[PDB]
RNA sequence: UUCUAACUCUGUCCCGUGAUCCGGGACGAGGACCGUGUCUGGUGGGUAGUUUGACUGGGGCGGUCUCCUCCUAAAGAGUAA
RNA sequence: UUUAGUUGCUGGGUAUAGACCCGAAACCAGGCGAUCUAUCCAUGAGCAGGUUGAAGGUUGGGUAACACUAACUGGAGGACCGAACCCACUGUCGUUGAAAAGCCAGGGGAUGACUUGUGGAUAGGGGUGAAAGGCUAAUCAAGCCUGGUGAUAGCUGGUUCU
RNA sequence: CUCCGGGGAGGCGGCAAAUAUCCUUUGAUCCGGAGAUGUCUGAAUGGGGGAACCCACCUACUUUAAGGUAGGUAUUGCAACAUGAAUACAUAGUGUUGCAAGGCGAACGAGGGGAAGUGAAACAUCUCAGUACCCUUAGGAAAAGAAAUCAAUUGAGAUUCC
């Protein structure tokens, strides 16, 4: 049966990607919040 | 870009309407602003400013020029 | 407003008399078009004490 | 009843301008109306916060909830359903 | 008219604080989700084979002329049978499964209100719904995450040497 | 990598031993100060974009082939200069040059908005509480501050904190 994640990686990047993030202030508060925290990867 | 008058700077502001049994509900009250054209001789054309209508009565008593070189001096494009 | 006239008005007066009339009057149609001006102190000295005459010259 | 000058136009023309936004100008049709601010009466499950008792031979329905008199009450007082 | 208080230190009790510890269903604020699914938008793709014979057209009989009538053409349909494809009506099996919804044998639609790829739009008292309170990432009579927050619990449990 | 100063026999960073080539009393390794270099992304600023990628333009020098070197090319605000509609004067608009700003980051400060759980043994006034949270913006602190203030024998004498 179909499952719920079906990848593709055009749609991954325009969704989570940095640029994504960096265009909204909420998403550049996550940014922040990462960083502070301190994960190696910021992003998808 | 808001409900600011060029005059007197008035803007909304926040209160409470109070019912009979006390109830208290978050409101604001608006100020009477509305756009107006005024004459200025002195650059020979008509200058439309969004203002109250006590702005309106300031400019009656002090003159369109004087406030327009108040509002300039402040540093707004008229 | 209080305002001086500066020229004839059928119910209101002529040349140079001081009249009380409706803001809405002044601000809109008198002011605007020249036909008075605001009867501030400074004003009143500034039209009786020089420019009177020519404004009385101007017959029509 | 009439008017224009505040104000309206999701009507025409001109310019910014390579532009069905916007701004300025010229017209036309309206016009002290419409519309907006403050105050105010009405309407208002559209939406929101809440309330909707207890006893009880389970609960509900019925009955009862305070006071006075007699019996139960066992010859002082008090004594439950 | 009662005629020993007061300030420290230690201990018992009370009050305000989470106040002996663990436990809700909830309520509020700000963010994250339409790679599943619902509807819509743009641009592409798919439907073996076989039937039936609508409208229309031509010719021929027949009338005073119409009427009426036969044959041949023509190829309509939310048309018919039936693979792919899309569904899920019945039964056995499976139920610590091969599988957190299946297999097998039958079953329905199959040129249409059809199926489908890619890329987009709609975000939580909101969306979408040929309408079942259905669906909104194995979660829905109000999604998920983080905060208020150690919510409150007249309730249940537990509470350690002589 | 360079210079200045220190230091005086070892050293070629660690996991991590061995190995080779080696360096060093003509002063190494090492320590302190000052310089040189400093790819690409990121406010990212030549345009674009799915971050670390794609595509450019203009000057000056250089090369003969299909290139190299250096500089410039974002937006907004202010100033100067130039240019310049409807429309005559103007104004709007346009361009060049110069200067400035944007982003990040603990807590504390100032300002703009602002709950509910809870308590009241129910609950609406009230409480929680101007708390949590969202937004804007400084400084080493900020804010406030020199009485149209208090007091009530006519006395005190600006703010802030205990
Ligand atoms: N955007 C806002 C839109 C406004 C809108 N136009 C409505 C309006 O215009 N005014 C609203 C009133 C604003 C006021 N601040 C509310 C207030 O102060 N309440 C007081 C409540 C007291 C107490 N907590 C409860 C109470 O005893 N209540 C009673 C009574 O229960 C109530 O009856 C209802 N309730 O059922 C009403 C009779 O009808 O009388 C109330 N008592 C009183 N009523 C009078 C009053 O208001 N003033 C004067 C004096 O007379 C007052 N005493």
């Amino acid at each position: 049966m179909k499952r719920t994640f079906q990848p593709s990686e055009l749609k991954r990047k325009r969704v989570h990607g940095f640029r994504a993030r960096m265009a909204t202030k909420a998403g550049r508060q996550v940014l922040a919040r990462r960083r502070a925290k301190g994960r190696h990867s910021l992003t998808v | 870009m808001s409900k600011v008058c060029q005059v007197t700077g008035k803007r909304p502001v926040v209160g409470n309407n109070v019912s009979h049994a006390n109830n208290k509900t978050k409101r604001r009250f608006e100020p009477n602003l509305h756009h107006h054209r005024f004459w200025l001789e002195s650059e020979k054309r008509f200058v439309r400013l969004r203002l109250t209508t006590k702005g309106m009565r300031i400019i009656d008593k002090l003159g369109i020029e004087k406030v327009v070189a108040d509002l300039r001096a402040q540093g707004q494009k008229i | 407003m209080d305002v001086i006239l500066l020229q004839r008005i059928k119910n209101l007066g002529k040349l140079g008399d001081k009249v009380s009339v409706k803001a809405g009057y002044g601000r809109n149609f008198l002011i605007p078009q020249g036909k008075a001006v605001a009867a501030t102190e400074a004003n009143t000295a500034a039209f009786e004490a020089r420019r009177a005459e020519l404004e009385k010259q101007e017959a029509e």
